[PDB]
């Protein structure tokens, strides 16, 4: 009798865990936990958990845009996250999340691909940002985006040079250089029950028994990078402006958190 | 290099109407229910037939009327000089499987082994031209060694067309030249073809020639195979008593 | 598979130092070795150990060397576990055992002292040799790994790579010069290429060439890789069962002795055959 | 210890060492058996265009008016009284599914298997649950056929207590066309053991007891003097079959008596195999006639 | 040890099986029709004498001559082993006195059009026909054993021809 | 091109291979030394049992998706999926793998089947999923230990725990067996080895090895050394499990 | 899902109507169905529908590094997909046999017959060459595919146009369809398959069989031909025993059939060019 | 109180006997789980040691039970269900039970009809009889008038009220569905 048990709390303006329908759960990060990787970031929202490792490599660009350093995300929902996933190739949710992360990276323009070209037409960086879920208690997109941004700030790259005599490039793993990122896109999630009831940061069950879901990415300068609205019972702008406000608030909060962290190092 | 000297000879040193000495054997592997080996020149096919046995994981495919033929093809990596990988699962070995399957389902006379797998397996160790026919013939010898009823030796071979003439039992050289090559497999007793593959461009009036030539080559292959089989049966019976 | 009482019979037999084939616990069976079976390869070999028949092809191709090791070439291994062995293999069910065997064969040759790869280098970072080994299974009657190893060694011994001079030229033009002397082809040493040895434990006694019926009766099996000198390249353990710490040592000592004997016999046989010549007629599958 | 390697020697075909020139009528598919007024067909042939055409490789046999073929390798077709040895493969709610060298999965119905002692009343669910704890998956049964179904399968039973489940012993798998169709497949030899010769290709070899139905497992040791004999018999049978000759009491007894000089292991080496088989064959042939 | 003929005869218990199997393996039923076989089997099940031996047409008598030849062969082979057997009796222990009766019955006729052709009671005819149907089941199984199919379908068709109204009625006690 | 992942570049080589330097060598140390270990069971929530182990730069997770319906034939099963995260190691590898992941998976299965008792888990398959977040030395041993912890945590029955230990060989003139090494001591090495045992009943469960060289006596000393290391490591894991059980008692 | 089983009624009725030489819709045995060739807006798209069987064909290009064995001539990449809208049974990765045989047959037919000029489409011998792929998609499945797939591939590869390119030394310059006029391909001869279906072991033969006729047939003879009477491929499938005269007669049929189909195709291309030369992004031809 | 571990010994056979979650080796017992041990004592003075992971300690729905369940699948023969509440203590280990045709009412009439007694997606409570052997298929029965369906949703989304023995109705609109109403 799950749904009924849940409507009782919903109408008491609460949830069975102790959250007031509009607040998230304990959000925490950990930077630089990993040496083998250029950038590393652990994120966890109470029970939900995500980890991003960003490696850096060389590669030859395309012919349409030689001055473009690729940024390739891939999300991994291994079977140890939840039992709804099975050992094998990637399912559907992983792939959807991957395309979401890529759309974000491409639209928010947090990073200029041009800032990754060493020798146009010949070399350019490729940033393989690999995200891994470890507890899919719910709201995996927020965690994925936040971990991506955190690690992608942690990343400091080496410096390379070109020798015309050898016609090859050399690296200097001693000196390095951080990675400039302009926008700080944060993602805020929503679960829409029958008609008008929007809860924020929905956990697992709340997403299992929901009529629809929503996600909204809100850049710092009062703009949006993505309004992910896969199906749902419907919405009018009045049930949407409020979500945008709450998204701005969450942006503020998590950016303050991330600043405190990068400064506590 | 050349294919038909003006005299009539080939490279290997054989006229158009003849072929290379097949050297075969029946009874290679004893842990099976039927086995064979054949070298139709440099080629070296190897067949195996795990007999009509039970279906496991029934998966609702056990035909109740007739038997279930499952033939698998394989061309070893070191077969050709150019090494290749993924000999199984490719889009060509599976076509060969279909071909062998629709041949032997025609010949193998399945109406007597209903709800049973006849598992045919073919591995090609060396390929120098005529790679399908060697396999057909090896699987035939195998079937026979496994006492599986079958209408007739389903004998196969290949023909080709060069300088307005028909060649029998091509090799890799004239198979690489790009000329028309027509492979087939027929049942001699009735004169009926069980399979007819063909791949290259040529006129129509030049069809009957290569067709009858391949047929006659298959008849010769029939003679050789049946002599082998008769030696085998005779020796076995003599040893029995 | 098989029953329980047969397992009792076999284990008490071993404990008594007899076996259904009336042989002890340190006795292989007649292994029919042959070499130069297939012709299109730069090397080949075949083994028939009881009821397991293995074929091995070896192709010496030209390829780019490995960036971390441009000064020398490399061996690659592929393993076709043809369904002709047991029908329970197909395009997907034999990949498991094939992968296992290939990973072993690699682990035997991350040794740097087995095949002198420096002898396989033409021009560092520019061209090199590559030994594509291709194992082909045709029966499974146990003691699989030892036979595969013996075949690998017989194939290497029977490998004949041609000499090539790769001459550079400006404006990016490269030329290869052959030596028109198929009799003047080089030969790589195998005085270190190791043989595998599979000691399966039955009851409280260890056994070599563990026939299937006895593998099903066992709980552990130690794979050793020995060279003719006495060293132990690899030491792996396989089995859904446990294994004591002391028996390991006996297994290792026995593997050492058996490797000595095995390598001696193989070396003698293959020198014999190389002596004979084309007079042997290369009886294979006939 | 002792290890030995050796190159492969080429066969010596034609079995000229015998020199028989058989008086049989061999055939192969496509071959046309005698076409006459109303000749009935049997296993190993078919009809086409008013012509009796073989289907399998072997010798033809013309009983008074029936034309059949007797192939040299097949899988055990089910007769109605033939004894049989079988390895179990499955345990279905109603019965057991057994594996013989047959073209399907032989069947032993729960109604057939004898009960501990003679406690015969009827079969109930309690028996349906002991259906497993007694006859484990993978065990062996020495039965005799009960009947053959139209789908080809063989339903088999256990007439008496001489049949049922088997002890520890040892087993061999040969072709079923290498055991002479005769009586008393159950032999108890003077050598110190006993043997069961299936009408299929499954031979069982067990030490002979002293008391004289498998409901208890005598998982006791076996004297060396009764395992060496079993192993020698096993290797002798393998020899016989490797040379393609029939198999029954006198054959195995005489190969045994032949393989005493040659030790218990050196009688698989093809030379020893061949000489033993030749000795046995010659002495059978000359003594019998 | 047994031979195929034995595994074909064992299926038969309702009559003389040696002679039936010889009739098979000499090719008699492979040329006749559905009913003629029923008649040649009536020649065996029936064992009573009647006043007037009937007159039979060639199409239906001829086969009985081949039957008697096989019987004579069996009789000689029995006499060779000295079974103290006689030939005339063994041969004449098979009464064809109901062949025409059974033929007309299988043509789908009326029991009243049948009880007249012969100066024999009815219950004896009923026993004859029931034993005949049993023997037909047995012969179907024998043909099923050797491997033939036309012959077993033939015998099954004969059975389907016999059972119409009263020869196979219910037992009031049932 | 893979159509289940994002379109990246065809090929991509790392920058290190384009570096120019002689990497730093460790030098000397106490051969019979062990790294500081942090082992905790009960980390993950959505899993019946989970465990986490850190030893130096080594960082490994393991989860146990419990019994999932799927005598000697009605005997349990456990299928193990080892998997190193693409952001571990100097080089990057696509997630799939297919060369060494499966070898180490076979190792885990061969080392766990003995300890676990599967007669009490019939008609069932336990999905063990290991994950290697960072490689810093002995990896397969950490994975064995973590899978053992995760199983013992989910409450599957056993006979004893599994303790692993990795060893390497110093290529110096006086080669000594180096215990519980680092990725540097392991890439600059001649031979490597891995033991795994059940210390109560003193029985190996799965071992493995390889060598640029060696010899019987050396391998034997290596074996006994790894056994001693595993013995000295066992108590940590004991205390970790006790601690997790206490936390469970606290929750209710 | 699964295909609905076939009733014995329909089977017997079909076999009898064949015995009596009567098709269902009302056509003879040596006749195709009205084939329509419709074009799209983008050069290289064609929807060809014969009766109820619709098949789509798209042709695309790329520039890529060639393969060493042939560093002069380019590449060509076929692919046929059986969309689930064709029929229920066509789940992804299940009806693989049909895919394999069709794709191998089509590759063989077009590639090895040398229908197009893989040489003309070279730009830099060793570095950059063209790469023409053709994706056929099966939309409705009523009977004969190979014929439809082939007609589609041919109409496409004859109704396709490359972005022109200029070259000097190694300097390669690609251009847009708006800067220059794309250049067509180079065909030598247009082959199109022809499908015969055998009934009763070989006694009867039909052309352009429907779906039911494909379910109650035992054998299938595919024959590729040109307007110049040049066999390109012939294949027998279904495990059937035919003879010589049968294939000879089938070939003498395929001759006329291919001549007519070719006339139609050419008319279609002519009409499409006329339309685009007058305002209009379509082109339509009817049998 | 002491938490144990899958390898440590606990006691001689002379000082206890294995109850559960343990095993035996030479003259000793050895645990098999990470959990809390307990040695119960009979009037016989010989203790029974056992080990438990009290997370999900143990439950057992016995014959004379009253267990709720949810109707998932149905047929003209039987209706299958999932076990949620054994009494009143839920159990995340949802067991799977069955309800037969005749074992539906105390009257045992064959006239009963599933589709007029049950529907997929409603909660009932019943009494188990057979545990099951292979798949532990619980067989539940409702041969009583205070048994069966208690809550049942309407055609689309409304919860109905148990008017009578075999009738139920939705309060908003009017429509008489048929079930095996409880009580």
């Amino acid at each position: 009798e799950p749904l009924e048990y849940y409507r009782r709390f919903l109408k008491e303006n609460c949830r069975p865990d102790g959250r007031e329908l509009g607040e998230f759960r304990t959000t925490t990060v950990n930077i630089g936990s990993i040496s083998t990787a250029d950038g590393s970031a652990l994120v966890k929202l109470g029970n939900t958990t995500v980890i991003c490792g960003v490696k850096a490599e060389f590669a030859a660009p395309s012919t349409d845009a030689p001055d473009k350093g690729y940024v390739v995300p891939n999300v991994d929902l291994p079977p140890l996250c939840s039992s709804r996933f099975r050992s094998g190739p990637p399912g559907e949710e992983a792939q959807v999340a991957s395309q979401f992360i890529a759309d974000v990276i491409e639209n928010s323009q947090i990073i200029q691909k041009e800032d990754l070209c060493i020798s146009p037409g010949k070399l350019v960086w490729v940033l393989y940002c690999d995200l891994i879920c470890l507890d899919y208690d719910g709201n995996i997109l927020d965690a994925c985006t936040f971990a991506l941004l955190a690690a992608l700030k942690n990343v400091q790259l080496p410096e390379v040079t070109i020798n015309e005599e050898t016609a090859l490039a050399e690296v200097n793993l001693k000196k390095k250089s951080y990675l400039n990122i302009r926008t700080h896109p944060v993602a805020t999630s929503f679960a829409v029950f029958d008609d008008t009831l929007l809860i924020v940061d929905p956990t697992g069950e709340e997403e299992h028994l929901a009529t629809g879901t929503l996600t909204i990415v809100m850049d710092e300068e009062g703009k949006l990078c993505c309004l992910h609205k896969p199906g749902g019972s419907g919405l009018t702008g009045a049930k949407l402006q409020d979500c945008m406000s709450r998204a701005v608030t969450r942006h503020k909060e998590v950016k303050k958190l991330m600043d405190e962290v990068i400064k506590s190092m | 290099l050349e294919l038909l000297s003006d005299q009539g000879y080939r490279v290997d040193g054989r006229r158009a109407g003849e072929l290379r000495k097949i050297q075969a054997r029946m009874g290679v592997f004893a842990q099976a229910d039927g086995s064979a080996y054949i070298e139709q020149g440099n080629t070296k096919a190897l067949a195996v037939v795990y007999g009509p046995h039970e279906i496991r994981g029934s998966r609702a495919r056990a035909l109740p009327d007739r038997a279930l033929v499952n033939c698998q093809y394989s061309s070893a990596t070191f077969s050709t000089g150019e090494r290749k990988r993924r000999p199984h699962g490719d889009r060509k070995s599976c076509e060969m499987g279909l071909q062998l399957r629709q041949t032997f389902e025609a010949a193998i006379l399945t109406q007597l082994h209903p709800r049973s797998q006849i598992d045919i397996y073919v591995q090609v160790l060396q390929a120098d031209g005529g790679t399908y026919a060697a396999c057909v013939n090896a699987a035939t010898l195998a079937v026979l060694d496994a006492g599986i009823p079958m209408r007739d030796f389903v004998c196969a071979c290949s023909a080709g067309f060069v300088d307005g003439t028909a060649l029998a039992d091509l090799s890799h050289v004239e198979e690489a030249a790009g000329g028309p090559q027509l492979a087939l497999a027929l049942l001699p007793a009735s004169g009926q073809i069980a399979l007819l593959e063909m791949d290259a461009r040529l006129h129509e009036d030049h069809l009957e020639r290569v067709l009858e030539a391949a047929a006659q080559a298959a008849r010769d292959v029939h003679t050789l195979l049946d002599r082998v089989v008769r030696q085998h049966v005779r020796e076995a019976s003599i040893l029995l008593g | 598979t098989l029953s329980e009482a047969e397992k009792v019979y076999i284990v008490h037999g071993v404990q008594e130092d007899l076996r259904v084939d009336g042989r002890g616990c340190e006795d292989y069976r007649c292994v029919e070795v042959e070499t130069d079976v297939v012709s299109n390869t730069s090397g080949s070999a075949r083994v028939k150990l009881g009821h397991t028949d293995i074929l091995v092809g070896v192709k010496a191709e030209m390829g780019t060397p490995k960036l971390e090791k441009p000064n020398e070439g490399y061996l690659e291994f592929f393993v076709d576990c043809s369904a002709s062995a047991t029908p329970e293999f197909e395009g997907r069910g034999g990949d498991d055992l094939g992968t296992e065997i290939a990973n072993t064969l690699y682990r035997i040759f991350n040794n740097k002292s087995s095949v002198d790869l420096k002898t396989l280098c033409i021009s560092p970072r520019e061209h090199c040799w590559v030994l594509y080994v291709d194992v082909l299974l045709l029966e499974c009657g146990g003691n699989l790994f030892d036979a595969i190893s013996i075949a690998v060694k017989a194939a290497l011994f029977n490998t004949r790579i041609p000499r090539v001079r790769v001459l550079e030229d400006e404006e990016g033009s490269k030329d290869i010069e052959l030596s028109d002397d198929p009799y003047d082809c080089i030969r790589l040493s195998v005085e270190n290429v190791p043989c595998i040895v599979t000691l399966c434990k039955i009851g409280y006694r260890h056994v070599v060439d563990a026939t299937l019926q006895e593998e099903a009766c066992s709980l552990a099996s130690l794979l050793v890789s020995v060279t003719s000198k006495g060293v132990v390249t690899c030491m792996r353990k396989v089995g859904k069962g446990s294994l004591d710490p002391e028996s390991i040592f006996e297994m290792m000592e026995t593997g050492k002795r058996v490797g000595k004997v095995l390598h001696a016999s193989l070396q003698s046989v293959v020198h014999k055959e190389e002596s004979l010549g084309p007079k042997r007629q290369k009886v294979g599958f006939l | 210890m002792a290890m030995e390697m050796r190159l492969p020697v080429a066969r010596k075909p034609l079995s000229e060492r015998l020199g028989r020139d058989t008086k049989k009528h061999l055939v192969v598919p496509g071959d046309t058996i005698t076409t006459d007024t109303g000749f009935m067909r049997g296993h190993g042939t078919y009809m086409g265009e008013e012509k009796l055409i073989a289907s399998v490789a072997g010798s033809v046999e013309r009983v008074n008016k029936l034309i059949c073929v007797k192939a040299l390798k097949t899988r055990y077709i089910g007769e109605v009284g033939d004894i049989v040895v079988g390895r179990i493969t499955e345990v279905q709610q109603k019965r057991w599914k057994v594996e013989t060298n047959s073209r399907l999965d032989s069947v032993l119905l729960l109604s057939s298997m004898n009960l501990p002692g003679g406690e015969l009343r009827r079969r109930s669910a309690e028996d349906e649950l002991a259906m497993r704890g007694f006859l484990q998956e993978g065990d062996l049964i020495s039965a005799e056929v009960q009947a053959v179904f139209s789908d080809g399968a063989v339903s088999l039973h256990t007439r008496s207590l001489k049949y049922g489940k088997l002890g520890q012993g040892v087993l061999v798998q040969v072709s079923p066309s290498l055991v002479k169709r005769q009586k008393t497949h159950f032999h108890d030899l003077p050598c110190g053991a006993s043997v069961i010769l299936g009408n299929n290709g499954f031979i069982w070899i067990y030490p002979t007891p002293e008391h004289k139905g498998g409901f208890i497992a005598n998982l006791e040791p076996v004297s060396l003097a009764d395992r060496e004999v079993i192993s020698r018999l096993r290797n002798c049978i393998i020899s016989l079959v490797t040379q393609r000759m029939m198999l029954y009491d006198t054959s195995i007894l005489y190969c045994y008596e032949a393989s005493l000089p040659h030790q218990i292991k050196d009688i698989l080496k093809p030379e020893i195999m061949e000489e033993i088989v030749m000795e046995t064959r010659q002495r059978l042939l000359e003594q019998e006639g | 040890v047994i031979e195929m003929k034995g595994r074909v005869a064992c299926e038969i218990s309702s009559a003389d099986e040696l002679l039936l199997t010889e009739m098979m393996f000499n090719g008699l039923f492979n040329d006749l029709s559905a009913e003629q076989a029923t008649a040649l089997l009536s020649c065996f099940v029936f064992q009573e004498n009647s006043s007037e031996m009937p007159k039979l047409t060639e199409q239906l008598a001829g086969p009985l001559r081949q039957m008697q030849e096989c019987a004579k062969r069996i009789a000689k082979v029995s006499a060779e082993a000295k079974l103290e057997i006689d030939e005339e009796t063994y041969l004449s222990s098979f009464k064809p006195h109901l062949m025409d009766v059974v033929y007309t019955w299988a043509t789908g006729a009326t029991f009243a059009h049948i009880c007249k052709m012969t100066d024999v009671f009815e219950g004896s005819i009923i026993r004859c026909m029931r034993r005949l149907e049993e023997l037909l089941r047995q012969m179907c199984q024998a043909a099923k054993a050797i491997g033939n199919t036309e012959l077993e379908n033939k015998f099954a068709e004969g059975i389907t021809k016999i059972k119409r109204d009263i020869v196979f009625a219910a037992s009031l006690y049932l | 091109g893979d159509h289940r992942r994002i379109r990246g570049p065809e090929e991509s080589q790392p920058p290190q291979l384009y570096a120019a330097d002689e990497e730093e060598a460790p030098g000397t140390r106490d051969p019979t030394r062990l790294r500081p270990v942090y082992a905790r069971a009960g980390l993950l929530s959505q899993a019946k049992g989970s465990a986490y182990l850190e030893a130096g730069g080594t960082k490994v997770l393991c989860a146990v998706s419990g019994p999932r319906q799927a005598p000697a034939a009605l005997r349990g099963r456990l299928l193990c999926d080892f998997r190193r995260a693409p952001f571990a190691g100097r080089r990057r590898r696509a997630p799939p793998g297919g060369c060494e992941e499966r070898e180490l998976a076979l190792a885990l299965q061969e080392a766990l089947e003995p300890a676990v008792r599967l007669g009490r888990y019939p008609r069932a398959q336990l999905e063990v999923s290991a994950l290697l977040l960072e490689d810093g030395g002995s990896a397969l041993a950490a994975a064995l230990t973590a899978a053992a912890l995760a199983l013992a945590d989910a409450g599957v029955e056993m006979y004893d725990l599994v303790v692993g230990c990795g060893l390497s060989l110093a290529p110096g003139p006086a080669p000594t067996w180096l215990l519980d090494p680092t990725r540097l001591e392991e890439e600059r090495a001649a031979a490597g080895l891995t033991v795994a045992l059940m210390p109560v009943l003193n029985q190996v469960a799965g071992l493995l090895g390889s060598g640029e060289g060696g010899l019987t006596e050396s391998w034997a000393e290596a074996v006994r050394l790894g056994l001693e290391g595993c013995q000295r490591l066992y108590p940590v894991l004991q205390q970790s499990l006790v601690r997790a059980a206490r936390r469970r008692g606290a929750a209710a | 899902m699964k295909e609905t089983p076939l009733s014995n009624c329909e089977r017997r009725f079909l076999l009898r109507a064949i015995e009596e030489k009567k098709r269902l819709d009302g056509r003879q045995t040596y006749d195709y169905r009205n084939i329509r060739i419709s074009f799209g807006t983008d050069y290289g798209c064609c929807i060809v529908e014969l009766g109820k069987t619709r098949v789509l064909g798209q042709v695309s290009c790329e520039l890529v590094s060639p393969k060493l064995n042939r560093a002069t001539e380019g590449i060509l990449f076929f692919n046929l997909e059986l969309s689930q809208m064709a029929a229920p049974a066509f789940e992804p990765g299940r009806q693989s046999d049909l895919l394999v045989k069709l794709n191998r047959l089509m590759e063989r037919c077009l590639r090895n017959s040398k229908c197009i000029d893989t040489e003309s489409l070279c730009v830099v011998a060793g570095e950059k060459v063209w790469q023409i792929r053709v994706d056929l998609h099966l939309l409705n499945h009523d009977g004969n595919i190979i014929d439809a797939a082939s007609i589609a591939a041919i109409v496409a590869l004859c109704h396709f146009r490359r972005p022109d390119v200029s070259v000097q030394g190694d300097e390669v310059t690609l251009y847009t369809p708006e800067e220059r006029d794309p250049v067509p391909l180079s065909i030598h001869h247009m082959p199109i398959c022809v499908s015969f279906a055998f009934f009763q072991q070989g006694t009867y033969l039909l052309v352009d069989p429907n779906e039911r006729e494909e379910r109650v047939m035992d054998g299938l003879l595919v024959i590729a031909m040109n307007k110049h009477r040049e066999i390109c491929t012939i294949q027998s499938s279904g495990g059937i025993m035919l003879l010589k005269d049968q294939v000879l007669r089938c070939s003498k049929i395929a001759g006329v059939k291919v001549a007519e189909i070719t006339e139609l195709i050419l008319k279609a291309l002519e009409n499409d060019q006329k339309v685009r030369k007058e305002g209009g992004k379509f082109g339509f031809a009817e049998s | 109180v002491r938490y144990c571990i899958p390898g440590e010994r606990l006691c001689n056979l002379e000082e206890g006997s294995p109850g559960s979650g343990t095993y035996t080796r030479h003259g000793y017992i050895f645990s098999s789980l990470a959990g809390c041990l307990m040695k119960s004592s009979e009037n016989g003075a010989l203790p029974v040691v056992s080990v438990v992971r009290e997370t999900e300690s143990q439950l057992l729905p016995d014959v004379g039970a009253i267990v709720t369940c949810k109707v998932s699948s149905i047929n003209s023969r039987f209706a299958k269900v999932h076990i949620l509440y054994v009494g009143s203590m839920p159990l995340k280990n949802s067991f799977r039970g069955t309800i037969r045709k005749e074992d539906v009412r105390a009257t045992e009439k064959d006239k009963v009809e599933i589709y007029k007694s049950f529907r997929p997606g409603d909660i009932v409570l019943a009494k188990v009889i057979s545990l099951g052997d292979a798949q532990s298929n619980y067989l539940l029965t409702t041969a009583e008038n205070e048994l069966g369906v208690v809550v049942a949703h309407s055609e689309s989304g409304i919860q109905m009220v148990p008017i009578s023995w075999c009738e139920m109705q939705c309060p908003k609109t009017h429509t008489k569905e048929f079930r095996k109403v409880a009580r």
